[PDB]
């Protein structure tokens, strides 16, 4: 079905009353006083803004931000260098170089993320079979140097040891959906 | 053998268009060094024109020559107008790339490349 | 019935006198298709179409019933299509599409996957 | 929510209509932010029996495209004219609001 | 100060998305579509998903289709807010922008609660949908929809019966229907000239046959008609959101075929089959059969199209993307004839123009 | 346990308004012109 | 194959074997195909590899601790389609999609065994055989791999 | 709201103190960026915004992309994201404020 | 009836096969290999000389009012000597249908242009020339669109590298955005993903 | 295991440290190198063996769908003990 | 009408590449060998055309692998061989063609494993 937006049904009915009304629309700007009144109404409403550093925007557990490399509750490193977080990374941001650890364990000697190539898509954390790399809540990690945004294993593990108290909760909230 | 043409029955009728294009470029260079304030002399601009022409003198297929004439007319359009800036024009000169050594022993001193 | 002061399409006038312009255009198509050869298919199919639509015009004089019977939208769209089919008939008279296939392709041309 | 009942009146008059009911902001009529856990359901093909992937494969039910008038082979292209489909039936004018 | 010729030199958001897509998989290539038209994100990935589904001979389930059409209409309201308010900024009226970008922030909260990204949510996948929407979200969409009518009424009160807006949009950008068709326009640029056409009606792709709405059409091809058409498209998208909320059936959200769509996170931790399938899906892909398609949807700008070409491999061989805005910009020079710099500015704003899809 | 999927409630949702509502308001125009001319004549006197 | 497990029972788990410094046996995943005993008996001529028991409890390998240490022993790593036995030098290093593959030859012996050298970001990760029937009949020595 | 902080746009680069590279920088649009940065009158600052501008981003390996605005304009502050939440861009702007707060110019002039 | 697979009809297939016979027998001087796919998308393949007549036919014929150009693509297949497969997606709006006309080309076998039929083809032909190197006869402008002005190369050709042959950066020595050759700090990592198993026997190529 | 080298740099769990003559120590001037102090080798060594009764058991992380895939470990050997591939926990039977 | 062009089809003046990667470069036309890990052979059957490899080096910051050539990740596919020679001769690349390696057919017998006289009598099962 369709409908017309600017098609007059039919014309040619005018008397002195309608002429007066149109001539008073003109010469008084009556359809402009309505815009003035609208903007005046908006002057007396509560503004939608927030004192940002002190009160902030609402986010959800699914929110995907800064990355982190997680650990088990035993402190054991949770990644195993299965090397598919970089298989699927559609920006080729992730590199891995892996070896046995001298304990006899599949673990990494390298986990880099050029966060200037990352598109923050979540594919790595929904591809990891062990919930090792995640995309956490921190969106406030701006820098004054390009080289700082090129991460490695130690920075990601620092993030994990920092944000575990948040990431564990976000995961607890969002699983049963993923 | 037994192929279709484009704009050229033969190679001489293509060299005709080639010379028309060389002419347009020769007559355009003094206006391009003036309109957008290039920092070169008209002599070496026209030498660059002849260089980028003799970069393709080995060719004998008329069709390739016609396509090169077409692309030259495109670049000439872009240069007659100021759709392209001083950056693009001075791109031709390679004013920052060190000369590729055309000698064996230099290549051997730096790099595994031939 | 009436004159339908507003055809909904923009740039399209109204043609106060339909049932004549269509006769003109379809008769012209029929008279030009006689120059096509018999074995051609465009001749046959366009003759079928124009005869059916001419019969529709001859039958129904009401513009609305004519539209609903002649599924081409408003009558002015139908007239535009008749003019454009006529233009096509002339162009096809010049092109000779009915000839056999010219220069069948190489074998691995439409084969996919490769 | 706090507009002292006379500024509420001013804004509702200057606007033209009650907006204390339809506000731009959100106070307590929103879905809260910590919730119960779900139990997401499970689609068919979890039948546990009478479910073989050869029977409900779609990615294999395709064929290479059918062919008419291949110049390679010897295929041949009274006969009534044809359309690619019947003409698209005209749209009907709306009933809730035809002339805005 | 009046225009005799327009030569748009686009090429400044040309990256090479099509070549990179040829080099990526079908899942790796999805966020490019979020990033092509970057104010109507979920619709682009909806188109891509539909095309890959057609190549796979697979359909998603009811719930996924319903939430897909829901978020498609949400994208329509996003981009129509964007277009209308940017057009107004260009013409001089700046308050609708600030009034409606709050509503866009609420919509981004919907995106960020469903996905975890405000804008570039890779939520519409080929096999249905990634993640089921959380508890307590349809209530919020309802609470938004019940008041968005008032918001759009405020904007319409400001600048529909106005004189400056009318004098500045009316008899501007006039297009004949034949010119629109020949130049290649689509969507609103057709319906403003009065061409009854909408793929949501003619070529319905998810559930649009199952939901009712009206298509606004204009009688003059001026900017004013195809402004009111956008406003009424926003209202009708709201009408459809009502229905999509009132019926959102239970069930799986992605295709229950683990050779195309990945399994549940717990199913890939007790079963070996589903782990194999996780592995191959997230490292190699799913090997769509050879063939090709052209699939088109009503993007909020017009006919967003994708011509995919394939092979047994897990990657695409060619993926051209039709951009509504390409043909509009081609027709810019025609539409600006006897007009001025300001009217040309308004004509740019009227096309609902965005260059990630044009240059791409 | 049984399923839970954020379906709508039992009884659908309320009716969402979508039609345009710009309220016709204002005086007649005869009244406005009378006020104007009356102010004008009083001012002249 | 199907895409779902209708298996709701506990798996098994098999004792692993310490052959040697090359072949890394993880036999919780052997599919009992006997493609290895046949190689060791018919091509390497060793006959120190078999099957112990029957049922699910059949365990491929030796009944004892024995270094399966032959000049054609690393070929089982290519033979075993499953990763029940892999190589220890390549252990946990790379993955096949990462690897570029250049068809080269061998220089250890004068046999001319055709070979594939697999790289990963400018390094060398592993060696593999090529197929040539006049030389290197899908097999290569343990040195050159 | 940015104007809350005294941060309002101006269309001309000469009435501007900072430029925010909010998008992908191509080989065709880099001369224009540099002309604009040049025309900006010093003191002037740059904020690279997004992965496409910090580095090359999702279009790093393409033929028509410069792999960072670092190569064309000197960046003071990098904001990551695809897109970066406006919350995050705001954080980066206040971080640029903090950077300006510790410039110590007249100090070093006295110490010349 | 099966939910996971896509539903299937036959009337569209039959309609499009009929219309394919229609075009095939009405336009034999040019037409090759009409075909209709599993998904019902009609696809006519054409000799490059037949472009204007076929497109004018499908635009202006009464039973085929394909008067809207949706796309105009090209597809590089280095194997076949005529590389570039050129595609014309159209729609009717009278019959609610689409069609696809195809031709072929090469680096030195150009094609007549279509602005005389579909003005929408202007910028698409420009894009095709820029991306693949197909020259179009009697075109008004036919300059680049998308590539930089000083740009040598047709990028969407399969033999063109993804990263290109030149890279840009600003230099203080000359105060310009110079173009140096290409030198990346991280090589693009090509992945060998294709599986060594016949997934689809229906497309099995025999030797 | 954050023992240092004689060049003063911390050494990582991937024993990485730059040589003395390696010029790439510049970048840590007026700066430091991020290294994680909590080594997983020593930590998972600081974890006792979970004795069991059966010869075959399973291991996930402990959350179920929040750990790792279920794997089974044999415990017939007595000289050594079982070990998980994903985690590094150990098991034994009496 | 037609033309009689004799000389070799040459396109290098159109392709927009430097003289370097045209003349210096070498090309390998081949069918790739099957991965001896997998018993599948579908990754064969298509003639490919790779380029010579060039210097990669450790990036001094992180250790990534860098390049100075763009033809590194370059691979094309051809249904046949003459197509590949044609494409290479056309684009001006010197090529080396490795012929098609096909496995010998072989006479299998499950009964030879249980012979009375032969050495095929396998000691296992
Ligand atoms: C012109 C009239 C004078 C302004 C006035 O007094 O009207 C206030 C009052 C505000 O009404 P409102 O918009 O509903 O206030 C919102 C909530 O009350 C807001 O609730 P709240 O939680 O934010 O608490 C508000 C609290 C906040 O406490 C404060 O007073 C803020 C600090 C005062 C300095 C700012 O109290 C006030 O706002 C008192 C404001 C009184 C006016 C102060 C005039 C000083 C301006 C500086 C002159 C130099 O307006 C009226 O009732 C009369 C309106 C007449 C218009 C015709
Ligand atoms: C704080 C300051 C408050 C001032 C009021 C601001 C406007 C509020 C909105 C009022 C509104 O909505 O009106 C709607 C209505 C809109 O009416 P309408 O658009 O529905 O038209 C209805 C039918 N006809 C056409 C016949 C009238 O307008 C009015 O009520 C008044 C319009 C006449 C205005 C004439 C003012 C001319 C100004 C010059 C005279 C001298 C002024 C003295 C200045 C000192
Ligand atoms: C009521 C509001 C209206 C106010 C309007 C009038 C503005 C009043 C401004 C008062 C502050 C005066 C300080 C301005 C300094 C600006 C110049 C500057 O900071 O550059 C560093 C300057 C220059 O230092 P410099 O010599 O080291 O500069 C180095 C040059 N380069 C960059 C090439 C290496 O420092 C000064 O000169 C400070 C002394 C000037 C005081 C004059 C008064
Ligand atoms: C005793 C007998 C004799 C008595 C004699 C007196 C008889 C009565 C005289 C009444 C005349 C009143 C003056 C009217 C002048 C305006 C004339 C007019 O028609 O409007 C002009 C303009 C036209 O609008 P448009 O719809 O396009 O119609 C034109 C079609 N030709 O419309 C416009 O101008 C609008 C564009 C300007 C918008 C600017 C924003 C205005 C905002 C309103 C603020 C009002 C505040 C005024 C306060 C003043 C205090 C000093
Ligand atoms: S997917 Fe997870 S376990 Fe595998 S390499 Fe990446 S982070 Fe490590
Ligand atoms: S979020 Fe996406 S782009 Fe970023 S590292 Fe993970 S997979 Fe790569
Ligand atoms: S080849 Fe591998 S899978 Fe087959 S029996 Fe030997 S160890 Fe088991
Ligand atoms: S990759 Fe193959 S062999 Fe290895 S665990 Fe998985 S299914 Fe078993
Ligand atoms: S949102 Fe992402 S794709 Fe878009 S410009 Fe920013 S970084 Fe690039
Ligand atoms: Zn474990």
């Amino acid at each position: 079905t369709y409908k017309y937006v600017n098609k007059k049904e039919q014309e040619s009915e005018v008397d002195m009353k309608s002429a007066t009304d149109n001539a008073a629309r003109i010469l008084m700007w009556t359809e402009l006083i309505r815009g003035l009144g609208m903007t005046l109404s908006y002057l007396f409403r509560e503004p939608a803004t927030i004192n940002y550093p002190f009160e902030k925007g609402p986010l959800s557990p699914r929110f995907r931000g800064e990355h982190a490399l997680r650990r088990y509750p035993s402190g054991e490193e949770r990644c195993i260098a299965c090397k598919l977080c970089e298989a699927i990374c559609p920006a080729q941001a992730i590199t891995i170089e892996a070896e046995p650890r001298a304990d006899g364990s599949r673990r990494t000697t390298r986990y880099d993320i050029d966060m200037t190539k990352c598109i923050y898509c979540g594919f790595c954390q929904e591809a990891c079979p062990v919930d090792a790399i995640v995309e956490g809540p921190n969106f406030e990690f701006s820098t004054e140097t390009h080289e700082e945004l090129l991460y490695n294993k130690e920075k990601l593990l620092n993030n994990g040891d920092k944000w575990e108290a948040e990431i564990a909760a976000n995961i607890q909230a969002d699983y049963l959906y993923r | 053998t037994s192929v279709k043409p484009i704009f050229s029955r033969d190679l001489n009728e293509a060299k005709r268009r080639v010379r028309e294009l060389y002419r347009a470029w020769y007559r355009e260079v003094p206006n391009t060094v003036h309109l957008m304030q290039l920092d070169i002399t008209v002599k070496q601009g026209r030498d660059k024109v002849r260089e980028m022409f003799m970069k393709n003198a080995h060719v004998t297929d008329p069709r390739v020559v016609d396509l090169l004439v077409i692309k030259g007319k495109m670049e000439l359009q872009e240069t007659i107008k100021v759709w392209k800036q001083r950056t693009h024009v001075m791109r031709f000169f390679h004013e920052t790339e060190t000369p590729r050594p055309k000698d064996f022993l230099s290549k051997f001193y730096m790099g595994h490349d031939p | 019935g009436l004159l339908k002061k507003t055809t909904g399409l923009v740039g399209l006038a109204v043609c106060d006198t339909p049932h004549e312009r269509l006769t003109i255009l379809y008769t012209k198509t029929l008279d030009i298709l006689k120059h096509f050869p018999k074995h051609a298919a465009y001749r046959k199919y366009t003759e079928q179409i124009t005869n059916e639509k001419l019969d529709m015009v001859k039958a129904e004089p009401d513009v609305k019933k004519l539209e609903a019977l002649l599924q081409g939208g408003e009558v002015e769209e139908v007239i535009l299509q008749a003019e454009k089919e006529l233009s096509l008939a002339r162009k096809m008279l010049k092109w000779k599409p009915w000839e056999p296939l010219v220069e069948e392709p190489p074998a691995n041309q439409w084969k996919w996957p490769i | 929510a706090s507009a002292t009942r006379v500024i509420q009146k001013l804004r509702n008059w200057a606007s033209g209509q009650d907006l204390q009911a339809k506000l731009q902001l959100r106070y307590q009529e929103i879905a809260k932010r910590t919730q119960p856990p779900p139990k997401l359901p499970v689609g068919p093909s979890h039948k546990l029996s009478n479910n073989y992937y050869c029977t409900r494969d779609g990615r294999r039910e395709v064929v290479p495209p059918s062919i008419i008038m291949s110049s390679q082979k010897a295929l041949v292209s009274e006969k009534k004219a044809v359309t690619p489909a019947p003409p698209m039936k005209r749209w009907e004018l709306s009933k809730d609001q035809p002339y805005l | 100060e009046m225009v005799r010729k327009c030569d748009p030199h686009i090429g400044l958001l040309h990256r090479g998305t099509e070549k990179l897509i040829e080099y990526k998989t079908y899942l790796q290539a999805l966020p490019y579509f979020d990033r092509l038209d970057y104010v109507s994100m979920m619709c682009n990935e909806q188109a891509y998903s539909i095309a890959v589904e057609k190549l796979l001979n697979i359909q998603p389930p009811p719930r996924a289709q319903w939430i897909r059409v829901l978020f498609g209409e949400i994208t329509r309201i996003l981009n129509h807010i964007m277009a209308v308010t940017t057009h107004a900024l260009d013409i001089g009226a700046m308050t609708p922008f600030f009034w409606m970008f709050e509503e866009r922030e609420k919509m981004f909260e919907f995106y960020e609660r469903v996905s975890g990204a405000r804008m570039h949510a890779a939520y519409i996948r080929p096999g249905g949908v990634h993640q089921d929407l959380p508890l307590g979200l349809l209530d919020d969409i309802y609470e938004f929809s019940k008041n968005f009518s008032l918001r759009i009424d405020e904007v319409e009160e400001m600048l529909t019966n106005n004189r400056i807006w009318r004098n500045r949009t009316v008899d501007i950008g006039v297009v004949t229907a034949e010119d629109a068709l020949n130049y290649g326009f689509s969507g609103v640029m057709l319906r403003g000239s009065g061409i009854q056409w909408d793929l949501r009606k003619t070529q319905p792709y998810d559930v649009y046959d199952q939901v009712e709405f009206d298509v606004p059409i204009g009688s003059r091809g001026d900017c004013y008609d195809r402004y009111l058409c956008r406003v009424e498209e926003m209202r009708q998208s709201l009408r459809i959101i009502e229905q999509c909320l009132n019926k959102m059936p239970p069930g799986e959200i992605k295709v229950d075929d683990a050779k195309v769509s990945p399994p549940k996170r717990a199913e890939m931790k007790t079963s070996m089959e589903s782990l194999i399938h996780h592995f191959k899906l997230y490292t190699e892909g799913y090997q769509v059969p050879p063939g090709a398609t052209y699939t088109a949807i009503e993007a909020p700008k017009g006919e967003f199209g994708v011509y995919l070409v394939s092979d047994g491999s897990s990657r695409p061989y060619r993926c051209k993307i039709k951009a509504p805005g390409f043909a509009h910009l081609a027709g810019l020079d025609k539409m600006s004839k006897g007009h001025m710099l300001a009217d040309v500015v308004a004509i740019i704003g009227t096309q609902d123009i965005v260059f990630g899809e044009i240059d791409r | 346990s049984k399923v839970k999927q954020d379906m709508p409630p039992p009884g659908g949702y309320g009716p969402i308004d979508y039609k345009r509502n710009l309220p016709r308001r204002g005086l007649s125009g005869y009244s406005m012109f009378a006020v104007g001319i009356g102010a004008l004549i009083f001012g002249y006197w | 194959g199907s895409d779902r497990s209708r298996f709701l029972e506990g798996k098994r788990a098999v004792e692993d074997k310490n052959i040697g410094p090359l072949v890394k046996t993880i036999m919780t995943r052997c599919i009992q195909c006997t493609r290895c005993i046949r190689f060791a008996s018919e091509i390497a001529g060793v006959d120190d590899l078999g099957t112990t028991g029957r049922g699910n409890d059949m365990q491929v390998g030796t009944y004892i601790e024995k270094m399966f240490m032959s000049e054609l022993s690393g070929n089982v790593i290519d033979i075993c389609p499953v990763g029940a036995l892999t190589s220890k030098p390549y252990a946990f290093t790379a993955r096949p999609w990462e690897t570029r593959k250049t068809e080269s030859i061998d220089v250890m012996d004068a046999v001319g065994s055709n070979i594939v050298v697999s790289t990963r970001t400018g390094e060398v990760m592993r060696i593999l055989p090529r197929m040539h029937e006049d030389i290197n009949e899908e097999w290569i020595s343990d040195k050159t791999r | 709201d940015m104007d809350r902080f005294g941060v309002v746009f101006r269309a001309s680069p000469r009435q501007a103190d900072v430029m925010i590279v909010a998008g992908t920088l191509t080989n065709k649009m880099a001369p224009a960026l540099r002309k604009v940065y040049d025309q900006m009158p010093e003191p002037r600052y740059v904020v690279s915004m997004g992965s496409c501008a910090n580095g090359g981003g999702y279009y790093h390996y393409s033929y028509s992309v410069v792999r960072g605005c670092d190569r064309i304009v000197p960046v003071d502050i990098y904001v990551p994201g695809c897109p970066p939440t406006a919350e995050a861009l705001l954080y980066g702007i206040l971080q640029l404020q903090r950077k300006i707060k510790r410039e110590q110019k007249l100090k070093i002039w006295y110490r010349r | 009836k099966r939910p996971t697979v896509r539903p299937r009809s036959d009337v569209t297939h039959k309609q499009l096969s009929a219309f394919g016979e229609y075009v095939a027998e009405i336009l034999p001087k040019y037409v090759q290999q009409v075909q209709v796919s599993c998904l019902d998308e009609l696809e006519i393949c054409i000799h490059p000389d037949g472009v204007i007549p076929t497109l004018t036919f499908l635009r202006d014929h009464t039973n085929a009012q394909f008067k809207s150009l949706a796309d105009l693509t090209a597809v590089d297949v280095p194997t076949r000597q005529n590389r570039f497969e050129i595609v014309y997606n159209l729609l009717s709006l009278r019959f609610n249908s689409r069609i696809r006309v195809k031709t072929y080309a090469d680096e030195l076998t150009p094609i007549d242009s279509i602005v005389s039929v579909h003005i929408a083809a202007n910028w698409y032909e420009r894009e095709v020339w820029d991306m693949f190197g197909v020259f179009f006869f009697n075109h008004p402008d036919l300059r680049r669109i998308l590539t930089d002005y000083g740009f040598e190369g047709h990028p969407f050709r399969k033999d063109f590298p993804l990263t290109g042959y030149v890279e840009l950066r600003y230099d203080d020595e000359v105060k310009r955005v110079v173009a140096e050759p290409v030198e990346l700090a991280q090589e693009f990592r090509k992945f060998d993903l294709n599986s060594p198993w016949e997934a689809f026997p229906a497309y099995r190529q025999p030797p | 295991g954050v023992q240092v080298s004689p060049s003063g740099e911390k050494i990582t769990h991937t024993g990485q440290v730059y040589d003395e003559k390696d010029y790439r120590r510049v970048r840590f001037v007026d700066r430091q190198k991020e290294v994680n102090e909590n080594f997983a080798i020593d930590l998972i060594a600081q974890q006792p063996v979970n004795e069991v009764e059966h010869r075959i058991i399973a291991c996930d992380g402990g959350g179920g769908a929040l750990g790792h895939p279920k794997v089974y470990i044999n415990l017939d050997k007595e000289t050594k003990t079982g070990t998980c591939g994903y985690c590094g926990l150990q098991f034994k039977q009496h | 009408q037609l033309i009689t062009v004799d000389e070799k089809l040459d396109i290098t003046t159109l392709t927009g590449v430097p003289e370097e990667h045209i003349k210096t470069r070498k090309v390998r036309i081949f069918v790739p060998a099957r991965n001896n890990m997998q018993s599948g052979v579908n990754n064969t059957k298509k003639w490919k055309m790779e380029f010579d490899t060039r210097e990669r080096w450790e990036n001094p910051l992180m250790g990534w692998a860098s390049t100075a050539d763009p033809l590194s990740n370059m691979v094309l596919t051809f249904s046949a061989k003459e197509d590949a020679i044609a494409f290479a001769e056309k684009n001006g690349w010197s090529y080396d063609v490795e012929e098609k390696k096909v496995p010998k057919p072989k006479s299998k017998s499950y009964g030879a494993n249980f012979s009375w006289n032969k050495r095929t009598r396998v000691s296992t099962k």
